[PDB]
């Protein structure tokens, strides 16, 4: 659990795509899920999905899905994973920054944040 | 599909008294508190557990589908918007106060 | 040895306590410690009887008073309306302290007749 | 009372966790090593207990946990003797196959004459090896772990075991029929020594195996929580039969002192894609069945949707077909299904030699070609399936079809089982006061 | 455990019925797999002797009489004409049988207390 | 294995006094329980055959011979603990048992034609 | 001689390969039988038979 | 005197290709084959 680094911030016009990478070395990568968080101006914490690890399986919700893929890039020691996401389309409501979490056992709870990685439109 | 609801929407309270936030809830419930544009932390799951590194004075109490969070004599740097967290839905939370 | 007998034991399980009476490789080296688990346990069962003065007698009785601080039922009830898994539940905490004190009866009473 | 007596032979247990050993029914070596295991009993006892409830979960059942962990050993047990093609990672100059899916080409390697070189020509699929800037290839996985190829005597046949309790020890299960993942059954039955389970391998839809009767049953940890697949259990077998019409031809490579590599040798008869068939009618009625069955589980509409993807090995559909690894897609089957002829569903798919399963760190492994065609037939009796959801959806509950870990696949099989203690010890209050 | 008592029971095996009774590597896991052999063979023997009454008793005394089926035969044949050898043949084939009804008559002594 | 512990208690009390009173770790470990198995059914391997088989004081109809030993019996379970008495009788250990197993034999067989 | 077919490893130097007599010895609960009749071959009957542990 | 860095080439990914690499390594770790040479 030593770091959970972000990408940095960056912007792109409508219709463009828009990358962000999650590293993860500390802690083992292999048996503990990952989540990605969203969070609009002047408004709560939003849910986009979780990858799992150890098969590259993604789940997002209705409105996300088509437009969001979750991939992960293992290095070449099993260590420093690296968790990207990418999505399609834009639109003038997608201005937010996003986190990288994890999840930690049963109890869906959530000890390590990344910085966070503000994209606008 | 499961429900919350956060009933005040706006917290006031003076320095060194007692305050307090509910979150009526099923499920697993977890309390964050977040900074202006930093990343929420991890005060309690379960309900009741405590988290390291959180100082102590924060702990929580569950009774039936309320959840309970007791925040006493306030320091600076406890100002936060603190919020529920079900599994996969959060609700807006309060600015403290000042 | 044979595990079947054990599993004979186990019929009637529901029943009465009264009504009960009345009725190279990893394939090999588990099978070894299962052996050798398996036979532990047969010869477990037997040392603590042997010691109590009981040689395999199926039903066999002692000379110890039961103390009521442990339990105070009427014998009917508890042979009529018990099992004999909720038996294990409320004296589990104080199985320890009868199996000893029966140790202490079988070596007085062995004692007793050489003395005479 | 105020007299103590002692029972021997009482029926009492507590819940524990001890080893189990192997038992097989009725020339060749297998991968299970079978050969070791004790001949099973003729007729196995199925003492029943009447007036007895018992509770007990499989998800923290420690049976499966053992299964996982000896399955593993023994493939490591396997291929430990026969050799590993360590000498074959050079600059593969590949470019194109005279038969994008099978590769012709030859590797420089040397066997003996240490300051000499020589050819040898060897078929590989597209996508077994990867490009490693034009025309030039590289073995997939070895810049991970070292690749060993699989014994050519022993067989993937999958017959069943029994995992059989040591004696003094006693495994309790119950046919609740609509019986619960997780609660208590009141038709317990002590069983002395379990029955035939096939240790099968998939990732979508589980194969073979037994099934249920007048039920469809479905099994998960949570049903709210996302992460936790759902077990989905069929009363109908729905067959699912298919074969790879190709012709293959078995070659031996040498690539050291006693050490030889089995290539696909050269290929025979004209190309045809490997494809699996499925009955239509068949199929569409079997999902509305299990939909009626999630319906009231969840109150919402229910709606099938493919995969959202992944790695090849979840996000198709794999399975042994007499020492061949299949990887096809199932899209045909979930897409755009919501439920609220002679035509048979066909499912085109491709073939994998080597293949990276039981998920671990550096650690891979080679399947041997076998020559002619080969010919499996199979029963579709579970659906593992991943729930997509966000909430706040007017019904609209999508449902997407995944895997999962290994031992997911065989919590379908022995949901009904529990390894406990015995203690034979009794006390009880009677007026004897021995003479 | 110890084989001496086994081999004396050996002695004499020729001799009449009535006779019998007046007169890390290879090693280290075979011997392994011998001595839980070994050891599991002579339960064998104490847990049949425990449950049909016998304990500690070189010779035992039930309360079941003979079927007819078994055979028919007096005291003076059996005992000073044949051996344990082919005797032994002769009422092998209802050993199971026997053994099913032996367990029961000491069963069934313990509960009449 | 606590039972065996027990026997210490009290050693250098006089007899009369006392009877008033895969890898590394998986293998080694299974030889000792075959080890420690063994050597609990030695002991009761030759109490069987004695006819005392579980009591905890046994009582034989073998006579002392004044060969072994000589020495009141006032003089024994008062001045010495049990540590001197074997060597005293170690070195003809074997002589009492097999003189002993035969009694249990003869004792048997009188019992029989009884 | 071997190395198209085999693979050759040396013997231990510190071993000695020399014959020493050994002893295939029963374990508890069971015997062997042997007999010594003077003349007789693989096969048949033998009336002479003696108990060695 | 009392740490080298230095480079040197092993085995790689594919046995006919080469990769040249550096390390450093302590003092009395290696020993000299003699002039700027050393060995494990
Ligand atoms: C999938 O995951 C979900 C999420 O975890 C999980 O949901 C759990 O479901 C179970 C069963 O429904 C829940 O357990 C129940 O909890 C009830 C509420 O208990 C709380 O409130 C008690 C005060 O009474 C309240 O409720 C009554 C009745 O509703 C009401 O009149 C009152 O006014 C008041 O609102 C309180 O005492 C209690 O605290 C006790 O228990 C906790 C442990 O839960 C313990 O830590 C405390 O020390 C204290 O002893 C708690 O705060 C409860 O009423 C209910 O009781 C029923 O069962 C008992 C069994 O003996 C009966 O005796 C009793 O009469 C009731 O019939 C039951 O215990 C659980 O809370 C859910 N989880 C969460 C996080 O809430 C699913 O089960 C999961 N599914 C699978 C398949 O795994
Ligand atoms: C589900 O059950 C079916 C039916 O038994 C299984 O199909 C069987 O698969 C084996 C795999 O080896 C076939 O064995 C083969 O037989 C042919 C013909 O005898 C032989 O030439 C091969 O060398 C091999 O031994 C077997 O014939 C086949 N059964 C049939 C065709 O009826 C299937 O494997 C089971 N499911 C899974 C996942 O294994
Ligand atoms: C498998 O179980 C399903 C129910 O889960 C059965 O489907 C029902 O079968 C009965 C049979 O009389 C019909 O009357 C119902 O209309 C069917 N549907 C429902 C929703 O109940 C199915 O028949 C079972 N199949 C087998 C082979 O037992
Ligand atoms: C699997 O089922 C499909 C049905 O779609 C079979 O495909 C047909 O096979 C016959 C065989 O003579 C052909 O005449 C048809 O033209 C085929 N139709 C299609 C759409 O492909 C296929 O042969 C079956 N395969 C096996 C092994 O049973
Ligand atoms: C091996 O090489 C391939 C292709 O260059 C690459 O995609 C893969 O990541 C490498 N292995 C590891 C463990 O990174
Ligand atoms: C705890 O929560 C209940 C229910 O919302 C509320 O009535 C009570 O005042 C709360 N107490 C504290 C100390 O937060
Ligand atoms: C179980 O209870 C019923 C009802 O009292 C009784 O008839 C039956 O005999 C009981 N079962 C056993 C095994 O005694
Ligand atoms: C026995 O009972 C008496 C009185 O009920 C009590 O004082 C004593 O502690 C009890 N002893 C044990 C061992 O239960
Ligand atoms: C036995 O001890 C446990 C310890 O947790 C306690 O919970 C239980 O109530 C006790 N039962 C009895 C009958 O003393
Ligand atoms: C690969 O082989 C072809 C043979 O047609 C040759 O033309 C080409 O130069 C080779 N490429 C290499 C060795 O990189
Ligand atoms: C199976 O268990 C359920 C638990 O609610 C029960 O209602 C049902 O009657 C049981 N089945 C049978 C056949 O008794
Ligand atoms: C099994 O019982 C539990 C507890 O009542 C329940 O939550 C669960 O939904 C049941 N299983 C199914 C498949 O409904
Ligand atoms: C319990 O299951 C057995 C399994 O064959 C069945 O025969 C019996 O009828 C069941 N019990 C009840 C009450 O249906
Ligand atoms: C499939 O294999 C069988 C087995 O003998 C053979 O008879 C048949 O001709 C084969 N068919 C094809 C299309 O290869
Ligand atoms: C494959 O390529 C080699 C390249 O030399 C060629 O000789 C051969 O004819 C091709 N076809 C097969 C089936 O090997
Ligand atoms: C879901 O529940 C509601 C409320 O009881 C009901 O009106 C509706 O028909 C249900 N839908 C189903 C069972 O599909
Ligand atoms: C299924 O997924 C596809 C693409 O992922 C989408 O176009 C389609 O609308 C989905 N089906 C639904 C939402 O019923
Ligand atoms: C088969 O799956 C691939 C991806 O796994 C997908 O692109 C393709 O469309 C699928 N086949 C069909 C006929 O849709
Ligand atoms: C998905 O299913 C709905 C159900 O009616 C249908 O209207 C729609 O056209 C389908 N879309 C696709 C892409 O299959
Ligand atoms: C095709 O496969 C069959 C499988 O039985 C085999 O007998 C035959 O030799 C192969 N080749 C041809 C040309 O049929
Ligand atoms: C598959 O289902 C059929 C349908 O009766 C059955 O005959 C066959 O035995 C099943 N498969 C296995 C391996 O039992
Ligand atoms: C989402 O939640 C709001 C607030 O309860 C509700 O009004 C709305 O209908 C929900 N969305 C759907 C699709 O039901
Ligand atoms: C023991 O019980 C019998 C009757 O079962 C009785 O006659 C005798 O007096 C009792 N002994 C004592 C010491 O109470
Ligand atoms: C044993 O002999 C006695 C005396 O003749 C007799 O009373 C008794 O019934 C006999 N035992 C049996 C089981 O018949
Ligand atoms: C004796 O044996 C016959 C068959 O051999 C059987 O019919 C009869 O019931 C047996 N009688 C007794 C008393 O065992
Ligand atoms: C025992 O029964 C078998 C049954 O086939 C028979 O052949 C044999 O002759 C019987 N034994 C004797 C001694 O007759
Ligand atoms: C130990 O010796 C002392 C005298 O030295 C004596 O008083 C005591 O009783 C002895 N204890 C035992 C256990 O023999
Ligand atoms: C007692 O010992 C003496 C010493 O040799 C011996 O001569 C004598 O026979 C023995 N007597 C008995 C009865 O053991
Ligand atoms: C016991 O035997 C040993 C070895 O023969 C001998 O040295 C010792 O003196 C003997 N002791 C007695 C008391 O006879
Ligand atoms: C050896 O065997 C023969 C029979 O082949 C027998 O006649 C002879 O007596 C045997 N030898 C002895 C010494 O008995
Ligand atoms: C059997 O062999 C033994 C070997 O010592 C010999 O003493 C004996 O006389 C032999 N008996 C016969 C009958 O040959
Ligand atoms: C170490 O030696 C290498 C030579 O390969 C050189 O490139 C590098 O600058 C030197 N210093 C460090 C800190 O690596």
């Amino acid at each position: 659990q030593v770091q959970l680094l972000q990408s940095g911030a960056a912007v792109t016009k409508p219709g463009a795509s828009v990358r962000v990478s999650c590293e993860a070395s500390g802690y083992n990568i292999r048996d503990y899920f990952i989540h990605w968080w969203r969070q609009a101006p002047g408004q709560g914490l939003q849910w986009v999905g979780w990858i799992n690890p150890k098969t590259g399986q993604p789940n997002n919700p209705r409105q996300f899905q088509g437009r969001v893929s979750l991939t992960r890039h293992a290095s070449w020691d099993f260590d420093t994973y690296s968790f990207y996401m990418d999505l399609k389309a834009l639109r003038s409501d997608d201005t937010a920054v996003y986190f990288c979490a994890r999840q930690r056992s049963d109890y869906w709870d959530f000890d390590v944040w990344g910085s966070g990685t503000q994209v606008t439109v | 599909d499961i429900q919350m609801t956060q009933s005040p929407s706006s917290l006031s309270a003076s320095v060194g008294d007692t305050v307090t936030i509910t979150c009526q809830a099923n499920g697993y419930l977890n309390w964050y508190q977040q900074r202006r544009g930093k990343a929420p932390k991890l005060l309690i799951y379960d309900g009741s557990k405590l988290e390291r590194g959180v100082p102590s004075r924060f702990s929580g109490r569950r009774w039936g589908q309320e959840y309970n969070l007791t925040i006493n004599n306030l320091q600076p740097e406890d100002i936060a918007t603190y919020f529920c967290q079900v599994y996969e839905f959060v609700v807006p939370g309060t600015r403290l106060d000042l | 040895g044979l595990g079947a007998v054990f599993l004979g034991f186990l019929g009637a399980a529901g029943s009465t306590m009264g009504a009960a009476s009345n009725t190279l490789g990893v394939w090999g080296f588990k099978q070894l410690q299962a052996r050798v688990l398996a036979i532990e346990r047969y010869l477990e069962v037997q040392q603590l009887l042997g010691m109590w003065g009981c040689s395999g007698k199926l039903i066999c009785c002692t000379n110890v008073p039961w103390n009521s601080s442990w339990s105070n039922k009427t014998y009917n009830e508890i042979w009529d309306n018990m099992t004999w898994m909720q038996w294990d539940r409320e004296i589990g905490n104080y199985t320890d302290t009868i199996y000893k004190l029966l140790e202490v009866s079988q070596f007085q009473q062995e004692i007793n007749e050489k003395d005479n | 009372g105020l007299w103590v007596t002692v029972y021997y032979g009482v029926p009492v247990w507590r819940e524990a966790k001890t080893t189990l050993f192997c038992a097989s029914d009725a020339e060749v070596h297998n991968v299970w090593a079978t050969h070791a295991c004790v001949p099973t009993d003729p007729n196995p006892q199925e003492l029943v207990l009447e007036n007895v409830t018992e509770n007990f979960n499989m998800w923290k059942n420690d049976m499966v946990d053992q299964m996982h962990e000896d399955i593993i050993s023994l493939w490591d047990q396997s291929l430990k003797p026969c050799v590993k093609l360590t000498p074959l990672c050079v600059t593969l100059n590949c470019s194109d196959a005279k038969v994008e899916e099978i590769k012709n080409c030859s590797f420089k390697a040397t066997t003996e004459l240490r300051d000499k070189k020589r050819r040898e020509y060897a078929l590989f699929y597209r996508l077994d090896i990867v490009p490693l800037s034009n025309s030039e290839y590289r073995l997939i996985n070895c810049n991970t772990s070292v690749i060993t190829q699989i014994c050519p005597k022993v067989t993937f046949d999958p017959i069943p075991i029994h995992y059989c309790a040591p004696a003094g020890y006693a495994i309790l299960k119950c046919n609740n029929k609509t019986f619960n993942g997780t609660g208590p059954c009141n038709n317990v039955s002590t069983v002395q020594c379990t029955h035939g389970i096939k240790p099968v391998v998939s990732t979508q839809l589980l194969l073979n195996g037994s099934l249920a009767e007048e039920e469809i049953i479905i099994r998960s940890e949570n049903l709210t929580d996302n992460v936790k697949t759902i077990i989905v259990h069929l009363n109908e077998s729905v067959e699912i039969t298919c074969t790879r019409p190709n012709n293959m031809t078995r070659k031996s490579v040498r690539i050291g002192p006693g050490q030889t590599f089995y290539a696909l040798g050269d290929i025979i008869g004209d190309i045809r894609q490997p494809h699996c068939n499925i009955s239509e009618i068949k199929w569409e009625k079997t999902l509305q069945r299990v939909s009626e069955k999630l319906r009231e589980h969840f109150n919402k509409t229910i709606i099938f949707n493919q995969s959202s993807g992944g790695d090849l090995e979840i996000t198709t559909h794999s399975f042994n077909c007499g020492g061949e690894f299949f990887y096809c897609n199932t899209s045909d089957l979930f897409f755009n299904k919501t439920f609220n002829t002679n035509s048979t569903i066909t499912l085109p798919c491709r073939i994998k030699q080597i293949i990276n399963m039981w998920q671990e760190v550096g650690r891979a492994m080679y399947a041997p070609p076998i020559a002619g065609n080969i010919t499996c037939k199979s029963n579709i009796t579970g659906l593992l399936l991943t729930r997509d959801g966000g909430g706040n959806n007017s019904t609209k509950e999508t449902f997407r079809p995944g895997g999962g870990n290994m031992r997911d696949n065989w919590r379908s099989e022995l949901y009904k089982y529990k390894v406990v203690e015995v203690k034979p010890l009794g006390i009880a209050p009677t007026e004897c006061n021995r003479t």
